[PDB]
DNA sequence: ACACACTCTCCAATTCTCTAA
DNA sequence: TTAGAGAATTGGAGAGTGTGTTTTTTTTTTTTTTT
């Protein structure tokens, strides 16, 4: 494909859980310590007092380059906390012609979505005696 | 093998893309005037010259070019009947 | 194992030289 | 005077090898036990 579908998406997408009047376990909430490793990859509901929150600051998710030499425009999407930039111009066309060109960044056409993380703690007459609360972190992207 | 390498050749120069265009077109291209100076109208000619050799073959430096196309144009006889034949046309 | 620094090797691109038409 | 056949010199493509990385105050705000 030209370029990756996700260029070119306006808009975010959200689920809604069940109505626990209509009820499954993503209507009915657990505490923090009810979390267990079973719950990986699931969609669930939790209930808890928020500790800290941080400030808005912009994440890639999809970089743009442009080639000096041949006058062409690279794209990459970046998943993982951390990557690696492009430094050389792998066109077909731009090899054919064996112009080994210089890439550069450019932020005009990349793509960014806010991000924020937070952190939420189970609340205190909850707490069983003798132990100390437990925290989950939260993350946030989009409106 | 490794990729073998990629040159100038009198097939670029006398395929459509090549020297035909310059003949097509640089009697609009370039103009000249009196009424500005000798360096202002001795940088225009070599625009044209500039673009279409980028446009042929976007290898090497401008100098490189034109004393690769020395070499060439000196040897290979069939560019040499194209550079007679554009004569004899300007003979008929 | 994943980016780097450095070493080694082969092959063909290039120019130089000699010969004859 | 052109050109084409053969020899010598050089470039860098690219393949290979080895390597490194995770990890006693001194000053100042606040709670607590001690005279
Ligand atoms: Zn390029």
């Amino acid at each position: 494909e030209l370029f990756p579908p996700n260029l070119t998406r306006r808009y975010f997408l959200y689920f809604k859980p069940l109505s626990q009047n209509c009820a499954a376990i993503s209507s009915k909430p657990l505490s923090v310590r009810q979390i267990k490793g079973d719950f990986l990859g699931q969609l669930i509901t939790v209930r808890g007092i928020i500790t800290r929150v941080s400030d808005v600051k912009p994440a890639v998710e999809v970089i743009a380059y442009t080639c000096d030499q041949c006058g062409y425009e690279v794209f990459q999407e970046v998943n993982s906390r951390t990557f690696t930039p492009l430094s050389e111009c792998t066109s077909e066309e731009c090899s054919q012609n064996q112009t080994k060109g210089q890439l550069f960044m450019s932020t005009r056409a990349s793509k960014f979505s806010a991000f924020q993380e937070c952190k939420i703690q189970e609340l205190s007459q909850q707490v069983p005696v003798g132990h100390i609360p437990r925290s989950l972190n939260i993350h946030v992207n989009g409106t | 093998k490794r990729r073998p390498q990629v040159k100038l050749t009198a097939e670029k120069l006398l395929s459509d893309k090549g020297l035909p265009y310059v003949l097509k077109n640089a009697h609009k291209r370039i103009r000249i005037s009196s009424k500005k100076n000798s360096y202002d109208n001795l940088s225009n000619i070599i625009q044209f010259y500039q673009l279409w050799a980028h446009e042929l073959f976007p290898k090497a430096k401008f100098k490189d070019f034109m004393k690769i196309c020395q070499t060439v144009g000196k040897t290979d006889p069939v560019l040499r009947e194209y550079r007679v034949s554009l004569f004899r046309d300007e003979m008929g």
